[PDB]
């Protein structure tokens, strides 16, 4: 009968690049989604599969809550059946979704004046990612037949490209804080409640 | 795999890379120009010279994709504008040499200065000096030193670098496949490769004469009244048929008449239209100035302001501790950063600019999703067209009474709109066959049809024939008379100037249709009508992805250059000058001058 440790997830310093998304798993504890829904501090809160208030009355297995920054003209890619840089090269969430995409503006933390470069996309990749997927290489992208030899040159792009965070960006371009969560149901105890 | 794919993904990097370092040099562009300081040069010169060379090894990356296999138009518009190469198909030596010749002519224009011939120590510069006598004084002679002694002291320095400049402009143009640098210019207009949209650079030079031809007779009819007005006040000055003293204009070079407006109002005593005190009296500010050209954007359908606007702008003058350069400027600095820099004063005249300014952030706004090469108006005329457009509607008394700054007990009549007719035309009108005259003179030079030995013989031949006016001291060929004016000696293009003052009225007169409006075209207010906004929107969200003449056709229905608009808004104007002109001689002979005796 512990609390679910959501304020760690939520309220993390700083956040993962979303090319190298993080996960945590979470387990054995008890969640109150109504207090995350009833904040009114996030710019979207929107829910796939079930109603916030009604799944407060629910148990799961496991609960994943996978975390990032991305831009605020991009946040409409973390949903299903998206394309575009993010949803196809960075985080891909599948068709059948069933959890919750949240996300607010992070413009006061994640960026700064001169720039903030901390946190990277990937701009290339030879194909799209499967939901779920996590790609954190760094292999030159090869764009033309003469090989890169690990080094950027005609036709040979490093692959993550930086977003540059100032503050005075517009909103489609500040920086914004994104929490999925992702709720399963298998043959084993459901250990997540509310 | 195929090399549209690879130019597709260079666009790809090139687009990413190029909103960042462009970012990073306007916003250092942007705290060198509200707060002028030695360490702001310095960071407004080294984050420019990163963007500039950026763009040189990305220029040079992106011509080792040939066009030639490249069917995705939107792509192909992309690579060839990063892969005119321009100075750099020059030798190096070549380029410093030019580069060299441009900057001593831009510091010579913009340090020239004349001392009076009696106090070797009393100087003025053209700004302010000579443009306060030039504006401003009714004396003959004082005007005639002005005029001339810029022209001997400051032009005669411009005639060495400028023969030199042509001959190296040209060798770099040729060099890129153009028959030479006016050819170069008329590139802005050209479009390939789109059926029934394409556009010629030649055709430029065809519809300029034949949409000039049209103009002469407003302009000639103009030019006769302005003549008798003047003539009257200076009677041993001006012959009833010869041509207007060129400095007898109102500024440097006669490119604007509007300075002649006191000498040639028509009903001199009927009150113009100013409704400064009232925004006084009801204490407006910048502020109020702004809040209110956003409401007249909105009112046809239009976004507000971002929040960042209002935030980051500088709307008035930052006090005296920081100084500001105060040219009234609309900045688009990327990632959607949109901001006007303006010391706004509590006047008609900065509230008309607001609406004018405005309307280019309206125009960067809707280009904005454009990918970042496609960012600009459709060519070189169209963004100032769409700023202008927005100062008629505002400045109507109709737009005046509905803001309440202008009382209903306004009368309007016959006279004052014929005054109001009069003072547009010597402003717009009065520099159509000036912006003419100075292109065509620059493109013969540049294609070679003038001799060296000819130029300033040349200049004033065609200023007295198709201008109608004449240099009041004869001028061999050791003056360069042209670079006397900001744009020949800092090497910037005119015909811009023509082609968007037809545009303004095409746009002007299409969205009037659709706002419904009666009654003659220059009385039309836009706002409040959403059918007008969509139309203007309509053309605006295209930036430079689709050839002008089909972004031109989005609005207005028709594909190209029209001067019947302007003339549609210069009628009522017309016959009052005809009727004016029956008394007089109307047309000018070429061989009267003010020295010849
Ligand atoms: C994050 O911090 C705020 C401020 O103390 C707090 O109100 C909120 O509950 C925290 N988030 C979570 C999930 O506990
Ligand atoms: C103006 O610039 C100086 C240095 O260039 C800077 O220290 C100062 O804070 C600036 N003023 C304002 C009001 O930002
Ligand atoms: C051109 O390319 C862009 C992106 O590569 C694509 O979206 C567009 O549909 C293409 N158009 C044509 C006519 O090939
Ligand atoms: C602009 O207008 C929209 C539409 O009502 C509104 O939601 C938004 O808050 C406005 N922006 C500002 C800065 O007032
Ligand atoms: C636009 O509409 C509003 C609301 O009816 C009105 O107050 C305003 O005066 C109108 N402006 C014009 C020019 O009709
Ligand atoms: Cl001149
Ligand atoms: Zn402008």
């Amino acid at each position: 009968t512990n609390l679910c440790p959501f304020g760690e997830v939520f309220n993390a310093t700083r956040f993962a690049s979303v090319y190298a998304w993080n996960r945590k798993r979470i387990s054995n504890c008890v969640a109150d989604y109504s207090v995350l829904y009833n904040s009114a501090s996030f710019s979207t809160f929107k829910c796939y599969g079930v109603s916030p208030t009604k799944l407060n009355d629910l148990c799961f297995t496991n609960v994943y809550a996978d975390s990032f920054v991305i831009r605020g003209d991009e946040v409409r890619q973390i949903a299903p059946g998206q394309t575009g840089k993010i949803a196809d090269y960075n985080y891909k969430l599948p068709d059948d979704f069933t959890g919750c995409v949240i996300a607010w503006n992070s413009n006061n933390l994640d960026s700064k004046v001169g720039g903030n470069y901390n946190y990277l996309y990937r701009l290339f990749r030879k194909s799209n990612l499967k939901p779920f997927e996590r790609d954190i290489s760094t292999e030159i992208y090869q764009a033309g037949s003469t090989p890169c030899n690990g080094v950027e040159g005609f036709n040979c792009y490093f692959p993550l490209q930086s977003y540059g965070f100032q503050p005075t960006n517009g909103v489609g371009y500040q920086p914004y804080r994104v929490v999925v969560l992702s709720f399963e149901l298998l043959h084993a105890p459901a250990t997540v409640c509310g | 795999s195929t090399i549209e794919e690879q130019a597709k993904t260079f666009l790809d990097k090139f687009n990413h890379e190029a909103e960042d370092l462009f970012y990073q040099s306007s916003l250092a562009s942007w705290n060198y120009n509200t707060n002028i300081t030695e360490e702001n040069v310095q960071n407004m010169n080294n984050a420019g010279d990163k963007w500039s060379a950026f763009l040189k090894e990305q220029s040079t990356l992106a011509q080792m994709y040939p066009l030639q296999e490249i069917q995705n138009l939107t792509v192909k518009l992309q690579l060839q504008a990063l892969q005119q190469n321009g100075s750099s198909v020059l030798s190096e030596d070549k380029s410093k040499r030019l580069n060299t010749i441009l900057n001593t002519m831009s510091t010579i224009y913009s340090t020239g200065k004349v001392c009076n011939p009696d106090n070797p120590q009393e100087c003025l510069l053209l700004e302010p000096g000579l443009n306060e006598i030039m504006a401003n004084s009714l004396d003959y002679n004082e005007r005639l030193w002005a005029w001339e002694s810029w022209r001997s002291e400051v032009g005669k320095q411009l005639r060495p670098l400028y023969e030199e400049y042509v001959v190296l402009k040209n060798e770099m143009a040729r060099a890129n496949h153009y028959e030479d640098y006016g050819d170069y210019w008329r590139g802005d207009y050209e479009v390939n490769g789109v059926d029934g949209y394409d556009y010629s650079r030649g055709q430029l030079i065809e519809d300029v004469e034949h949409t000039f031809e049209e103009i002469k007779p407003l302009y000639e009819h103009l030019h006769a009244y302005v003549r008798a007005k003047l003539m009257n006040a200076y009677p041993s000055y001006i012959s009833p048929i010869g041509c207007l003293p060129a400095h007898l204009l109102g500024d440097m070079w006669g490119r604007f008449w509007t300075n002649l407006y006191s000498l040639t109002v028509p009903f001199g005593q009927k009150p113009n239209i100013d409704v400064t005190d009232a925004m006084v009296d009801q204490a407006w500010d910048a502020q109020r100035i702004f809040k209110e050209a956003e409401k007249f954007f909105v009112s046809v359908g239009l976004p507000n302001m971002t929040q960042g606007f209002w935030e980051n702008s500088m709307l008035t003058d930052p006090g005296n501790v920081q100084k500001a350069v105060c040219h009234p400027t609309a900045w688009d600095l990327g990632k959607g950063d949109f901001r006007i820099l303006m010391c706004t004063k509590v006047t008609m005249d900065d509230f008309l600019t607001a609406h004018h300014e405005m309307g280019h952030i309206q125009y960067d706004m809707a280009y904005a999703a454009q990918p970042f090469l496609l960012r600009n108006g459709a060519n070189e005329g169209f963004h100032e067209a769409v700023g202008e457009i927005m100062s008629l509607s505002a400045a109507t008394p109709k737009h005046l009474k509905s803001i309440g700054l202008l009382s209903p007990d306004f009368q309007e009549d016959n006279e004052t709109e014929i005054n109001f007719l009069l003072k547009q035309a010597l402003t717009i009108v009065g520099t159509l066959p000036f912006t003419y005259m100075l292109e065509k003179w620059r493109w013969m030079v540049f294609k070679g049809e003038i001799p060296k030995d000819q130029w300033m013989k040349k200049w004033w031949e065609m200023k007295r024939e198709i201008v109608g006016v004449v240099e009041p001291v004869p001028h061999d060929e050791t003056y360069c008379d042209p670079a006397s004016l900001f744009h020949v000696s800092n090497d910037y293009s005119f015909i811009r100037y023509y082609t968007r003052t037809l545009y303004q009225f095409q746009f002007q007169e299409a969205l009037c249709q659709a706002a419904k409006h009666e009654g003659p075209l220059h009385k039309c207010d836009i706002s409040n009508s959403t059918e007008a906004g969509q139309k203007l929107f309509n053309m605006l969200r295209l930036g430079k992805s689709e050839p002008w003449t089909l972004a031109l056709e989005n609005v207005v229905g028709a594909k190209n250059m029209n001067v019947r608009p302007l003339l549609n808004y210069f009628e009522p104007l017309f016959t009052w000058l005809k009727d004016q002109n029956k008394n007089s001689f109307v047309g000018w002979s070429t061989d009267w001058s003010p020295y010849a005796d």
